[PDB]
C-alpha cells in the first residue's frame, strides 16, 4: 500500500545477490554464507553452524537466545550473540534472510539452458544441442582465437578427440596463439560476458537489410535477444551463475511429528545434493587430483540444475516414490502449485459450509442460518456485544456463557443477527450472481435454509446438495452486501436480457391451473360482482369451479384471453347502448354516457390470481 | 429356481489356489541355489512344505489391532554338490495374514481386501494401422504376462524393423540375430516374405549381425560389438527365464492362436513363433489373418490375489536370491547353515507390502453389507500394470459386448477414476488363464428345458453361434416360440428362429454386480437411469432395526449369506437355549448338538455332545464406523439343516437384505416444503423409532515421553471440574458405560511446557494475583462438541504388553462412543435405483395428509419426480405394495416381465390389487375409475385434495451424508505452516474451503473492500487478522489491509530463483526500493 | 423430418435435416454356398490404390 | 459408401473454442479475385472429377479443389472479400486478407475494419449461432467485446519506414497512432497488417510477468520478462489481486 508502486524485474546477478545475503556483524565480520550440509544435531534439535536451518546467521529459535546461551529475556534489539552470532529479535527476522551455495564452478542456469526459447543457446550462436554439451562437457568448443595456427573457432570436439589435437605440444610449437580450445561449461560464460553485443546489434540490423528468410527469424530475435538484453545492459553470464541463492530455513521447513518420523523437506534436500556436490569438490582442488574425480564432478556441479528442476533436462531424481522431487520451481507452478491458489485462491476463514437441503419456507431476499453455524458466524462482533454492554466482562471468561451454553446468547446473537448481510456460495462458484447475498435467519440446524425462488441461479437442486455460509467482515464489506450483493440486488441474470427469477414449475402448476377450466366444473351462471373481494368470497363460497368463468365488472385495462374490441355480440339500441359481446367483456354503452359494464369474463378463481398481483409488486 | 453358485469364494479358491499350488511352483522352479562355485549348495525343498497352527485368530487378531498369520516355513533340500553335505532342517521362510471369515486378510490393524484387475494377458498382437491419407500399414507385438514387448511394422513396403523397450530405432535385423538358418524363413515364412525375397534396403547379413548387430550396431552403443556382446544380450532380453515369461496361459494362448504346437511347457520363448509371428502379421499383411482385438477380454484379462500375490513373491525372492547368492558365497560354507543364510525379513516384508501396502488394498468399506458384496468383486485396470487414469483414453472406458454377460453396464463410479470397474458377470466364474464364464444355454433347434448339456462356458468369448438373449417367449419346454428370434451372432444380434441358435439366458440377468440387481422392475426403468441410485443401497447405511424389503425380487437373500453378516451353521443342530450371547450347537450339551453330529463328521468334533462355539459380534466400529450386532434369530430347540443361515446380522431378518422399511407415499406438491429432490416426511418416522442410525468411531490418544522431559497422562491439572474430573478414573481415565455430551473430556492428558523465558507478565503476574502455579500442562482428550453419547468400550495399555507401540510413544489411549442417533433434515436418503434424496421438515403426526381409511401417511413426494426421472416403476412397487401391505403381500420375483412376453406386470398389478381390495373388506383402496389412484381428501384442514392422486408403499432408504460428519463451519484458528494459511482438509477448524472461480466472480461488482479483505485478512497478515479481532471487540473501525505476505513469500522464493525487485514508491527521491521485505 | 417410405409411416424425421463419407459396403452374401458372378463379372480397374 | 461425417448432434463446447483461438477451422484457403459465377461445376468446362473454380469480369478465376467431403455449389453471387468463394471460414486469416487484400481501395484501416469488424461481427453470429442453434443466448458485450479485443493487433512488415521492424505482431490502433506520430513527423506511417490472433496469442503475449504464468503460461514466462527489464504494474486487476492492492474497478480507482 503506497510504500510500493510497480514491479521491475531484470536478470539477477552474483555480486548483485552479493548484497544481500551476507550480513557483516559487529563482531566486525562478515557472516553470509553456508557451507555444510545441515539441519540441526540429531540429539539437541537445533541447527548447526554453518546449517541449513541456522540459529545463529539464520536466527533464533526460542526467541532471543544466542547458540551462544547465557541469552534469555528481549528487550534487546542489537544483540550479537556477544560470542556468537545470534542476533535475536523475534524469531521473525530469520524468515526474512538467505544464503548461498557459492558454486565453486561457474554453474549455469537450467533456465535458459534447455529453455522452451534456450535464451543461452540462441546467444553467442551456439546451437542448444552444441552448448549442451559445453555442460556435462562431452565435446570442448574452441574458444577465443585459440587457433591462429589454422584450427577454427567455435568449434568443438571431445578430449578424446582433442588429445591428438594438442599433440604436438611434445615438440611443435604450432601455438603462438598460446590460446587453449574450449575447457568445459565455464567457456559459455567466458563468451557470455567480455563479447561486444554493441557494434554487434547494428551489424545485424545492416545485416537485416539482406535476403531475410527463415534465417531471419533467427536474426530477428538475435536483435530483440541483444535489445531486450540492451534494455539493461547487464550480463548474460548472469544466466550462468556463480553461487546461488538459496530461500531461508523456517519455509521450507523441517516439520514435527514426534516418534522418528520428523519428515523435514524436500529442496533443502536437494540442498544436501548440492553442498556437498560443492565442497566435496573443491575439497577435490586442492589435492588437485585427476579430473576424472573432478572435471567429471563437475557435472555432478552443474547438475545443481536438478535442484532448480527435478525435471527438465536430466531424468530427474527420485523422491519417497521416484517422485519428480517438487522441485523449488514445482512450488508456484501448476495451478495446484501454490502461486494463484496461494493467493488468488487462497482458501480462508470466517464462513460456513452445511448441506444445502431444501427450505423453502422463508423469503428470497433472506438466507435461514441453522445454530450449528449460527455462533461462529458472528462470535466476534458477538463476544464484544454482550460483554460490551457490560453483560460479562473480559475474553475466554466473559465468552463464559459460550460453551455455558446459555440462552443469553442466543437471543443477542439473533438481536445482532438481524440486519447483518450474509453471503453465500453453491460448491461451484458458477456466475457472479452465483455467491448471492441474503438476510441470514437466526435458525438451529446442521443444514441451510433458503429459498427455493433462486435456486436456479446457483442452480443448488435438493438432493445431497452442499455449498457454503460466506459472511461479510470489514463493516463496508456488509456494504458489499448492504445494498449492493444481496438476493434483492438481482432481478435478471446479467447473463442475458432475461428475469431467471421465477416461481418454480411446482408454483407455475398453481398457477396454470387456477387459469385451467374443468368441464364438470362450470357452474355460476349470472354470479356477477363488482370483481372485488366478493368473488374471494364468491370462492371462500366454493359451489363455484375455480374456473367457472363468471364475467366480473373492472373497466381498467383486462387482457382478455381472446380479441375483445370486436363487434362479437352487438345490441347497440336508444337511451345509450351500443352492446357488442367483445366476448370476454361486455359493455353497455351510453350515446349520452359511455362504457361502464365491461363484464370481464373469466372465474373468480381467474380474478383472484390477478388480484394478489399489484399488492404483491406495489399494491 | 437354479443355483448361483456363491458369488464370494472367486477369490477364495482361486486364493486357495495360489498356496495349494503357487508356493512351490515358483519358488521350486528357481529350487536350487550354491556357492559361486557351485560345490556348497543349498535349495528350497519345493516339496514337503510346513507351517505351524498361528493361534492369533481374528477376532484376537483384531485384539492386538495386529495382523493375522501364518508363521511360514519350509526345510533345505541339502548343502553341496561339494560332498553331499545334506545339513537338512527346515528354514522359516515368510509368516504373513490371509483370507478371513468375512471375506478379508485382517493385517494389521484391519481387514482390507484386494481389488481384482484386468489386463492385457499376454500375447502377441498387432496394429492395423492407418495413416495421414488413406493408404494404411500393419505392424506386430509382443508382449507375455511379464516382460518386454516385440514390436513389429511394415514402412508401406513389405518391410519391418523391430522396436523392443527401445523406441529410437528403425533397426530391423529379423532372422539376422537368432536361427540365422541358410535362408530358414522361405522354409517358415515361405508365402511372401518380403515379396517372397526380400527387399532392397534389406540385406539379412547375419555373419555379425546375428547377437551382434541392432544390439551394437546402433543398440547400446560405444563399445565394440563383441559376438558374445549380444549373444548375452539377447538371451538378457529372453532366453534367460527369469527376466521373461511368457505366462503359462501365456503360451496356452499365445500359441492356442497362433496355434502352433508348442505345448511344450515352457513359459518362455522359442524361435518359430517368432517367424509365425512375422509372417503372421504380413499374413494380415496380404489380408488373411483378421485383426487383433485390442480392448476387452480379446486382449485384457483379470487377475487377482494369487497372481497379485504371486508375481511379486517370486520378485520378493528374486531380490533375496541376489543377496543370498552373496550371502551363502560370502566366505567359509562348511558348517554355515540353511538356518544360517536365511534373511527371511525382506520377504515378509515386501508381502507386508502387498497386502498391507500395494495401493491395491482398499480399506474394505462394510457401511453396508452388499457393499461388501460388491467390493468382493469389482475389478479393474487401476493396476501397477493398469493404466494410467487419464491416458487410458476412451475406447477403455467403453463397453463391449463381450462385456454382455460377462461384466454388468449399471455399475460405473461415474468418476474421473470409473469405467475403470469391471462389475464381474452376476453369474461369472473363471478359470486357471483368468477369463471368466458366463453360461451359454443350449437349444436343440427349438428344444431347450435345460436338458441339454454345456449351458456353462462362452468364456471371456462366444461359439459363432448367433445366439439366444436372456429371455423371450419360451412355451413351456421351451419350444421357442418366438416366430422369428433376435439373438446374437458375435458382437451382433441378427434374426433366426430355432434352427440356428442355442444358447441363451441362464436365467434373465448375467449383467449385473451385487446392487444393479435391487431394481425390482429395471424392466421399466431406463438404463441411463439406471446407475448412481442402483449404487446407492450398494454403500446403504444399516439401520438399527432392520426390515425385509417389503416388495419383491428377492435374489438376495443368499447373497446376504454370502457377505457373513448372517450366520448359517457350520454344520447342524437344533438350538438348545439359543442365548443372544451365546447360541449353541456350542458346548450346548444338546440338540443344535445333534444335528451337530447329524450324520456326522470328524476333523468336526461329533465326538462328544455337539460342539459348534463361536460368538456373535455387538456393535462393533466397521471400517467406516459403520455398526451392526446380528442377533440370535433362530428360538430353542428348532431344528436347523446344514449351512442354513440361522443368525439375523445387519440387514436382513432372515437371509435378506434389510434395506429400508416400508412407507406409503401419496406424491403430493403442497405447501411446497420440497420442490424437486426434497423431501418431506412426517415427525412420526422418529416416534416410530425407525430410521435410526448408530455410530462409533476412534477418538483416540497417546503421551509422548518427550525428550524435552516426559509427560503422562494426568488425572488432572487445574481448572478441573471434577464435574469436569468425575466420570473419569483412576489414571485420568474415563469410564466406560457412561454418558457424554459436548465438548466432553476423554481422559488426562499431562504435557510439558516450561517457562524459561517467562513471558513479560510471567514472573509476577504469576505471583501478583497472589499465586505460584505451574505449567505442567494437560491437553487431556475433551470428545468434540455435540458427542452426546454413551460409552461404549475401550481397549487400551501401556508398556506392560509390550506396548505394541507406535514407538517414541508411551500409552495407547484409545476408546470412543457410539450414539443411537434418529435421522434429521439434510438425510440423503432416497431409493435403490436412480435416486438421491433429502428433506426439509418434518411435521406434526397429523397436519400431513391421511386416507379415507383414516390413516395418515407417511412421505410425500414431489410428484413430478420420477416421471421426469424417467424411472417409472417406482410406481411399480408402489402399487404393488400397496398391496403388501393392504394384504400381507410377499413376492421376492426377479425382475422383467418376461411372463407371455408384455406389461403383464401390468396385470399383476391391477391384479393383486383387485383381490386385495375386493378382499379387503372397505373396497375404498382401490376405485374402478381409479386404477391405480387412491382419492386425497386432506388440504391443510383436511378437504378434499382434488385429483384422485396416488400413493402406496415405496422403500425409502437413507444414506450416511449424514449432516453430522457432513457438517461444517469454523471461525479461523490455526493457519497452515508454510502459506501460514489456515487450512481445510475438511476438519473441524476446516477451511471454509475457497473458491477464486468466485473470485473470478466476485469483481464482477468489484468494491474491492470484501476482496481486499477478502483476502488479507483472512489469508496472510497476523497483524491483520488479529487487527480485526480486535478491531471489533476494541469498537474500532478495522483498518485497512495489511499487505499480504504470502505474497512476499512468493517473491522469496522468486528472488532467489533469480529475480529482483525495486519495488518502491516512486513519489520518493528517484523511487528507489521500498523495503517491501 | 427427412424422406420417409410408404410400406406403412415412413423414415428417419427427427434430427433436425435442414457430409458422407467413403468406406465400404460389407458384402458377406447372406447364405452358405458357392458365389459366383453370373449378371457380372469384377472389372478390376485400379483407381484407389492402383492395384485392384 | 459415402458416409455420414456430417452431424446434427454437431456445433456443440468444441465447435467454437477451434474458432475462438482461431485455429484454421476446415483448414481450407479459398481465393477471390473477383471472378465469379457458376463455372461449368469445377473450373473450364469441368470433365471426368475435374476441379478448378469460378469467374465472371476478370482476367480470371482462381482455382483449386473440390471434393466430395467438400464443396462449394453457390454458381454466380460469388462475392469475395466475403462470401468465401467455395465457401469456408478457414483461418480466417487468410479469408482477413482476402478481405483486406481486397479492401486496399480503402485506406488501411477503415475497410480493415470493413474487414475486420466483419470478420469479428460474423464470429459473434457464429458464435451466437450454436447459441441459437442450442436454445440459449448471447451478447455483443459477451461477445463481440471478447471478439473486438481478440484483435486489434497489427502484423507488420517494413517497420522500419519507422525504424520500428517486420513481422512485428503489435496492435494497430496504438502504435500506428505512433505511426500517424511518423504520420506526423514524416519520414514514413509504416505498413503492415492487422491479423487476428486468438485469446492464448492476443493474452500471454499482452500480459506480462507478474501478468503471467498463472494462465496458459507460467515457468519460463514471466520470469523470461527479467531478460529484460520488463517492469510490471498492478494496474491489470489480478495484478493487484495477486498482491492485495485493491483493485481498480472499485470507488478510489475513480475516487483518487
Amino acid at each position: 500500500t503506497n510504500q510500493f508502486d510497480y514491479v521491475k524485474i531484470g536478470l539477477a546477478s552474483p555480486e548483485r545477490i552479493r548484497q544481500w545475503g551476507e550480513r557483516t556483524l559487529p563482531n566486525g565480520q562478515v557472516v553470509g554464507e553456508v557451507t555444510k550440509p545441515e539441519t540441526i544435531n540429531y540429539r539437541t534439535l537445533k541447527p548447526e553452524m554453518d546449517g541449513l536451518f541456522c540459529e545463529r546467521i539464520f536466527g533464533p529459535a526460542k526467541d532471543w537466545e544466542c547458540h551462544c546461551g547465557k541469552y534469555k529475556r528481549v528487550r534487546h534489539r542489537g544483540i550479537v550473540c556477544e560470542r556468537c552470532g545470534v542476533e535475536v529479535t523475534e524469531s521473525r527476522v530469520r524468515r526474512h534472510r538467505m544464503g548461498y551455495i557459492k558454486l565453486a564452478a561457474p554453474v549455469a542456469h537450467v533456465w535458459y539452458l534447455k529453455g522452451i526459447p534456450s535464451y543461452i543457446s540462441i546467444l553467442l550462436d551456439m546451437p542448444l544441442r552444441d552448448v549442451e554439451q559445453i555442460v556435462y562437457f562431452n565435446s570442448y568448443v574452441v574458444l577465443s582465437p585459440g587457433n591462429a595456427e589454422t584450427l577454427t573457432y567455435k568449434q568443438l570436439l571431445s578430449e578424446d578427440q582433442w588429445l591428438e589435437i594438442e599433440d604436438q605440444i611434445y615438440s611443435e610449437d604450432s601455438q603462438l596463439q598460446g590460446v587453449e580450445v574450449g575447457i568445459g561449461a565455464e567457456a559459455l560464460l567466458r563468451l557470455l560476458a567480455d563479447i561486444n553485443l554493441e557494434q554487434e546489434a547494428e551489424s545485424l540490423r545492416e545485416e537485416i537489410g539482406s535476403a531475410k528468410g527463415q534465417k531471419r527469424a533467427k536474426l530477428i530475435k538475435r536483435l530483440r535477444v541483444i535489445d531486450n538484453f540492451i534494455a539493461t545492459g547487464s550480463k548474460p553470464e548472469w544466466m550462468v551463475m556463480t553461487v546461488i541463492p538459496v530461500i531461508p530455513p523456517d519455509l521450507r521447513p523441517m516439520v514435527q511429528l514426534d516418534g522418528g518420523r520428523f519428515a523435514t523437506s524436500d529442496l533443502n534436500d536437494l540442498y544436501r545434493r548440492v553442498i556437498n556436490r560443492n565442497n566435496r569438490l573443491a575439497r577435490l582442488q586442492e589435492i588437485l587430483a585427476p579430473e576424472i574425480i573432478v572435471r567429471n564432478e563437475k557435472r555432478m556441479l552443474q547438475e545443481v540444475d536438478a535442484l532448480i528442476d527435478n525435471g527438465r533436462r536430466g531424468r530427474t531424481v527420485v523422491g519417497a516414490n521416484n517422485r519428480p522431487l517438487k522441485s523449488l520451481s514445482d512450488i508456484i507452478e501448476g495451478k495446484q502449485g501454490r502461486f494463484r491458489q496461494n493467493l488468488l485462491g487462497k482458501r480462508v476463514d470466517y464462513s460456513g459450509r452445511s448441506v444445502i437441503v431444501v427450505g423453502p419456507k422463508l423469503k428470497i431476499h433472506q438466507c435461514g442460518l441453522p445454530r450449528e453455524m449460527a455462533i461462529e458466524l458472528f462470535q466476534p462482533f458477538v463476544i464484544n456485544r454482550l460483554i460490551r454492554s457490560g453483560m460479562v466482562n473480559n475474553i475466554k471468561a466473559a465468552k463464559k456463557l459460550i460453551s455455558r451454553n446459555d440462552p443469553s446468547v442466543w437471543d443477542v446473537l439473533e438481536e445482532v443477527i438481524e440486519g447483518h448481510p450474509v453471503m453465500l456460495n453453491r460448491a461451484p462458484t458458477l456466475h457472479r450472481l452465483g455467491i448471492q447475498a441474503f438476510e441470514p435467519i437466526l435458525v438451529e440446524g446442521r443444514a441451510i435454509q433458503l429459498h427455493p425462488l433462486v435456486c436456479p441461479a446457483f442452480n443448488a437442486d435438493f438432493d445431497g446438495d452442499q455449498m457454503a455460509v460466506h459472511v461479510p467482515l470489514s463493516l463496508e464489506s456488509q456494504a458489499e452486501a448492504r445494498l449492493l450483493m444481496l438476493a434483492s440486488n438481482n432481478i435478471l441474470s446479467p447473463a442475458t436480457g432475461r428475469p431467471i427469477i421465477t416461481p418454480s414449475q411446482d408454483m407455475v402448476l398453481g398457477a396454470y391451473y387456477l387459469t385451467a377450466e374443468n368441464p364438470g366444473a362450470t357452474k355460476g351462471a349470472g354470479k356477477y360482482f363488482a370483481s372485488l373481494d366478493d368473488v374471494i368470497m364468491a370462492f371462500q363460497q366454493e359451489q363455484i369451479d375455480l374456473h367457472a368463468y363468471v364475467y366480473v365488472r373492472f373497466d381498467g385495462d383486462v387482457e382478455s384471453d381472446q380479441p375483445d374490441t370486436e363487434p362479437v355480440k352487438v345490441t347497440t339500441n336508444e337511451d345509450g347502448s351500443r352492446t357488442v359481446l367483445y366476448k370476454y367483456r361486455r359493455v353497455r354503452e351510453d350515446a349520452q354516457g359511455n362504457v361502464i359494464s365491461q363484464y370481464i369474463y373469466t372465474t373468480p378463481g381467474r380474478v383472484i390470481y390477478n388480484k394478489a398481483i399489484q399488492e404483491a409488486l406495489a399494491s | 429356481a437354479f443355483l448361483l453358485p456363491d458369488l464370494i469364494e472367486i477369490q477364495r479358491s482361486s486364493f486357495r489356489w495360489f498356496l495349494e499350488e503357487g508356493l512351490i511352483e515358483e519358488l521350486n522352479s528357481f529350487s536350487p541355489i550354491t556357492d559361486y562355485t557351485g560345490k556348497l549348495e543349498l535349495h528350497f525343498l519345493g516339496h514337503n512344505y510346513k507351517l505351524k497352527e498361528p493361534k492369533y485368530s481374528v477376532e484376537e487378531a483384531k485384539r492386538r489391532d495386529s495382523t493375522y498369520a501364518v508363521q511360514m516355513y519350509v526345510p533345505t533340500r541339502l548343502l553341496n554338490k561339494e560332498t553331499g553335505d545334506i545339513k537338512e532342517q527346515e528354514v522359516f521362510i515368510g509368516d504373513l495374514p490371509l483370507m478371513t471369515d468375512r471375506g478379508t486378510f485382517i493385517i494389521n490393524g484391519a481387514e482390507r481386501v484386494i481389488v481384482n484387475q484386468i489386463v492385457r494377458s499376454p500375447g502377441v498382437y498387432y496394429k492395423s494401422e492407418i495413416d495421414k491419407n488413406g493408404r494404411r500399414t500393419y505392424s506386430a507385438s509382443l508382449i507375455p504376462n511379464r516382460g518386454a514387448w516385440l514390436k513389429f511394422e511394415t514402412d508401406r513396403n513389405d518391410l519391418v524393423w523391430v522396436r523392443i523397450d527401445k523406441t529410437r530405432k528403425l533397426s530391423a535385423q529379423v532372422l539376422l540375430k537368432a536361427l540365422g538358418l541358410s535362408d530358414n524363413e522361405i522354409f517358415d515364412a515361405l508365402r511372401h516374405p518380403e515379396y517372397f525375397q526380400k527387399t532392397i534396403e534389406k540385406e539379412g547379413q547375419f555373419s555379425e549381425e546375428e547377437a551382434l548387430m541392432e544390439l551394437y550396431r546402433k543398440l547400446r552403443p560405444g563399445e565394440p560389438p563383441t559376438v558374445l556382446g549380444g549373444q548375452q544380450l539377447l538371451d538378457s532380453r529372453f532366453f534367460d527365464p527369469k527376466r521373461y515369461d511368457l505366462g503359462r496361459v501365456g503360451r496356452y494362448k499365445l500359441n492356442k492362436k497362433l496355434r502352433l504346437s508348442v505345448p511344450d511347457t515352457v513359459r518362455v520363448l522359442t524361435s518359430g513363433d517368432i517367424l509365425a509371428a512375422v509372417d503372421y502379421l504380413i499374413n494380415l499383411e496380404y489380408d488373411i489373418g483378421s485383426i487383433d482385438d485390442i480392448d476387452h477380454l480379446g486382449n485384457r484379462r483379470v487377475r487377482s490375489v494369487g497372481e497379485l500375490l504371486q508375481n511379486q513373491v517370486r520378485v520378493g525372492l528374486n531380490r533375496l536370491e541376489r543377496i543370498i547368492r552373496e550371502r551363502m558365497t560370502v566366505s567359509d560354507a562348511e558348517v554355515l547353515t540353511p538356518a544360517s543364510l536365511v534373511n527371511p525379513k525382506p520377504l515378509v516384508a515386501a508381502i507386508k507390502e502387498f497386502f498391507g501396502s500395494s495401493q491395491l488394498s482398499q480399506f474394505m468399506d462394510q457401511t453396508n453389507p452388499l457393499a461388501e458384496l460388491t467390493h468382493k468383486r469389482r475389478l479393474s485396470a487401476l493396476g501397477p500394470g493398469g493404466l494410467t487414469r487419464e491416458r487410458a483414453g476412451f475406447a477403455v472406458r467403453d463397453i463391449h459386448p463381450s462385456h454382455y454377460g460377462r461384466i454388468c453396464p449399471i455399475e460405473t463410479p461415474e468418476g474421473p477414476n470409473a469405467g475403470l470397474i469391471g462389475s464381474l458377470a452376476t453369474h461369472a466364474r473363471v478359470n486357471q488363464y483368468g477369463f471368466l464364464e458366463t453360461p451359454f444355454r443350449p437349444v436343440e433347434n427349438g428344444r431347450v428345458r435345460f436338458d441339454q448339456p454345456a449351458a456353462y462356458m462362452t468364456a471371456d468369448e462366444e461359439d459363432d453361434l448367433r445366439v439366444a438373449p436372456g429371455d423371450i417367449p419360451v412355451d413351456e419346454n421351451g419350444y421357442i416360440i418366438g416366430p422369428q428370434v433376435p439373438v446374437r451372432y458375435r458382437q451382433e444380434f441378427s434374426t433366426t428362429t430355432p434352427e440356428q441358435v442355442d444358447y441363451v439366458a441362464v436365467s434373465p440377468v448375467q449383467i449385473v454386480s451385487v446392487a444393479t440387481s435391487m431394481i425390482p422392475f429395471l424392466e421399466h426403468d431406463d438404463a441411463n437411469r439406471a446407475l448412481m441410485g442402483s449404487n446407492m443401497q450398494r454403500q446403504a447405511v444399516p439401520l438399527l432395526k432392520p426390515e425385509r424389503p417389503l416388495v419383491g425380487t428377492g435374489l438376495e437373500a443368499q447373497g446376504a449369506r454370502d457377505s457373513g453378516m448372517v450366520i448359517v451353521s457350520r454344520t447342524d443342530g437344533d438350538v438348545v437355549y439359543v442365548d443372544a450371547t451365546e447360541i449353541r450347537v456350542r458346548v450346548s450339551g444338546q440338540l443344535p448338538t445333534a444335528s451337530g453330529k447329524s450324520t456326522d463328521n470328524g476333523q468336526l468334533t461329533s465326538q462328544k455332545g455337539q460342539e459348534i462355539r463361536y460368538t456373535v459380534s455387538k456393535y462393533q466400529r466397521s471400517n467406516q464406523d459403520t455398526c451392526l450386532n446380528q442377533k440370535p434369530l433362530v428360538r430353542i430347540g428348532e431344528r436347523v439343516v446344514a449351512g442354513q443361515v440361522l443368525a439375523d446380522g445387519s440387514s436382513t431378518e432372515g437371509g435378506e437384505l434389510a434395506l429400508g422399511q416400508n412407507i406409503v407415499v401419496a406424491y403430493m406438491p403442497w405447501e411446497g416444503y420440497n420442490y424437486e429432490d426434497a423431501i418431506l416426511i412426517s415427525e412420526r418416522l422418529v416416534q416410530d423409532d425407525i430410521y435410526t442410525s448408530i455410530h462409533i468411531e476412534k477418538y483416540e490418544i497417546e503421551a509422548r515421553q518427550t525428550k524435552l522431559g516426559p509427560e503422562e497422562i494426568t488425572r488432572e491439572i487445574p481448572n478441573v471440574g471434577e464435574d469436569a474430573l468425575r466420570q473419569l478414573d483412576e489414571q485420568g481415565i474415563i469410564r466406560i458405560g457412561a454418558w457424554v455430551e459436548a465438548g466432553d473430556i476423554l481422559v488426562g492428558k499431562v504435557t510439558p511446557k516450561g517457562e524459561s523465558d517467562q513471558p513479560p507478565e510471567e514472573k509476577l503476574l504469576r505471583a501478583i494475583f497472589g499465586e505460584k502455579a505451574r505449567d505442567v500442562r494437560d491437553n487431556s482428550l475433551r470428545v468434540p462438541n455435540g458427542e452426546k453419547g454413551r460409552v461404549v468400550d475401550v481397549r487400551l495399555f501401556t508398556r506392560e504388553q509390550g506396548d505394541e507401540l507406535p514407538p517414541g510413544a508411551n500409552m495407547v489411549v484409545r476408546v470412543y462412543v457410539a450414539q443411537k442417533r434418529k435421522i434429521q433434515v439434510g438425510d440423503k436418503m432416497a431409493g435403490r435405483h436412480g435416486n438421491k434424496g433429502i428433506i426439509s421438515r418434518i411435521l406434526p403426526i397429523e397436519d400431513m395428509p391421511y386416507l379415507p381409511d383414516g390413516s395418515p401417511v407417511d412421505i410425500v413426494l414431489n410428484p413430478l419426480g420420477v416421471p421426469s426421472r424417467m424411472n417409472v416403476g417406482q410406481v411399480f412397487e408402489c402399487l404393488l405394495g400397496w398391496a403388501g401391505h393392504t394384504l400381507g403381500v410377499r413376492f421376492k420375483i426377479t425382475p422383467f416381465d418376461e411372463m407371455y412376453g408384455e406389461e403383464s406386470s401390468r396385470r399383476i398389478v391391477h391384479g393383486k390389487l383387485q383381490e386385495a381390495r375386493d378382499e379387503t373388506g372397505k373396497d375404498w383402496v382401490y376405485n374402478p375409475d381409479d386404477p391405480g389412484k387412491i382419492m386425497v381428501y386432506d388440504g391443510r384442514t383436511g378437504e378434499a385434495f382434488d385429483r384422485p392422486v396416488t400413493i402406496g408403499v415405496a422403500y425409502m432408504l437413507k444414506l450416511v451424508h449424514l449432516v453430522d460428519d457432513k457438517i461444517h463451519a469454523r471461525s479461523t484458528g490455526p493457519y497452515s505452516l508454510v502459506t501460514q494459511q489456515p487450512l481445510g482438509g475438511k476438519a473441524q477448524q476446516g477451511g471454509q474451503r475457497f473458491g477464486e472461480m468466485e473470485v473470478w466472480a466476485l469483481e464482477a461488482f468489484g468494491a474491492a473492500y470484501t476482496l481486499q479483505e477478502l483476502l488479507t485478512v483472512k489469508s496472510d497478515d497476523m497483524q491483520g487478522r488479529n487487527e480485526a479481532l480486535n478491531a471489533i471487540v476494541k469498537g474500532k473501525a478495522i483498518p485497512r489491509p495489511g499487505t499480504p505476505e504470502s505474497f512476499k513469500v512468493l517473491m522469496r522464493e522468486l528472488q532467489s530463483l533469480g529475480l529482483d525487485i525495486a519495488v518502491h514508491k516512486v513519489e520518493t527521491q528517484a523511487d528507489g526500493s521500498s523495503l517491501d521485505v | 423430418i427427412v424422406d420417409g417410405q410408404q410400406v406403412k409411416k415412413g423414415q428417419l424425421l427427427a434430427e433436425v435435416a435442414l457430409n458422407t463419407e467413403k468406406a465400404v459396403k460389407d458384402v458377406a452374401s447372406d447364405l452358405a454356398g458357392e458365389v459366383k458372378f453370373a449378371e457380372v463379372v469384377p472389372e478390376q480397374k485400379t483407381d484407389r490404390q492402383g492395384n485392384t | 459408401f459415402e458416409r455420414a461425417k456430417t452431424g446434427d448432434i454437431i456445433q456443440g463446447l468444441p465447435r467454437i473454442e477451434e474458432l475462438l483461438e482461431a485455429r484454421k477451422p476446415k483448414e481450407a484457403c479459398i481465393l477471390a479475385k473477383r471472378g465469379g459465377e457458376v463455372k461449368v461445376v469445377y473450373g473450364d468446362g469441368d470433365e471426368a472429377i475435374a476441379i478448378k473454380v469460378i469467374e465472371s469480369n476478370g482476367v480470371v478465376t482462381d482455382y483449386p479443389l473440390g471434393p466430395g467431403q467438400n464443396l462449394a455449389m453457390p454458381d454466380g453471387s460469388v462475392v469475395p472479400a466475403g462470401q468465401p468463394l467455395s465457401d469456408g471460414p478457414s483461418n480466417p486469416h487468410e479469408i482477413l486478407e482476402v478481405f483486406f487484400s481486397l479492401g486496399s481501395e480503402d485506406g488501411v484501416y477503415a475497410c480493415a475494419s470493413h474487414a475486420l469488424q466483419k470478420v469479428q461481427t460474423f464470429l459473434v453470429n457464429e458464435v451466437q449461432m450454436v447459441y441459437q442453434s442450442q436454445g440459449i443466448d448471447i451478447a455483443d458485450k459477451h461477445i463481440e467485446v471478447i471478439v473486438r479485443q481478440m484483435t486489434n493487433k497489427v502484423r507488420i512488415d517494413d517497420g522500419g519506414d519507422t525504424t520500428m521492424l517486420p513481422g512485428e505482431l503489435v496492435e494497430l490502433r496504438q502504435v500506428e497512432q505512433v505511426n500517424e506520430a511518423m504520420a506526423i513527423t514524416g519520414g514514413a506511417r509504416a505498413q503492415y497488417t492487422p491479423v487476428l490472433l486468438g485469446i492464448t496469442k492476443a493474452s500471454l503475449n499482452t500480459d506480462s510477468f507478474i501478468s503471467a504464468a498463472s494462465f496458459q503460461e507460467t515457468t519460463r514466462v514471466l520470469t523470461e520478462a527479467a531478460i529484460e527489464g520488463k517492469s510490471d504494474w498492478l494496474r491489470g486487476l489480478k495484478e493487484n489481486v495477486i498482491i492485495g492492492r485493491l483493485i481498480p474497478a472499485g470507488t478510489g480507482y475513480n475516487t483518487y
